[PDB]
């Protein structure tokens, strides 16, 4: 499964300048659309599993 | 540059940070548009950068 984002820290060091032209996620954020992170992590689900 | 400002270039009013791009504009180009049909780069008219 290959994902456009998971709320995984966008800090404008990547998303401002070069990558703002291609990363869908930077454009969404710069236009006021936020992906929020899930409450449980992919580690916490792995522990329950 | 690198400070938040009410920019205007050629009547392209807006609000933002400005910074020295590496984008290889060919000599005829003046704007870059983001995916969202919104300007993300400009060539300064007084000093062509
Ligand atoms: C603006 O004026 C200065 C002299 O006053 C000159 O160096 C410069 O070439 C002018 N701007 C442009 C884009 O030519």
């Amino acid at each position: 499964v290959t994902l456009a984002d998971a709320g995984f820290i966008k800090q404008y060091g990547d998303c401002l300048g070069d990558i703002a032209a291609r990363d869908l996620i930077c454009a969404q954020k710069f236009n006021g659309l936020t992906v929020l992170p899930p409450l449980l992590t992919d580690e916490m689900i792995a522990q329950y599993t | 540059k690198n400070k938040c400002v009410n920019f205007n270039f050629n009547g392209l009013t807006g609000t933002g940070v400005l910074t020295e791009s590496n984008k290889k504009f060919l000599p005829f180009q003046q704007f870059g548009r983001d995916i969202a049909d919104t300007t993300d780069a400009v060539r300064d008219p007084q000093t062509l950068e």
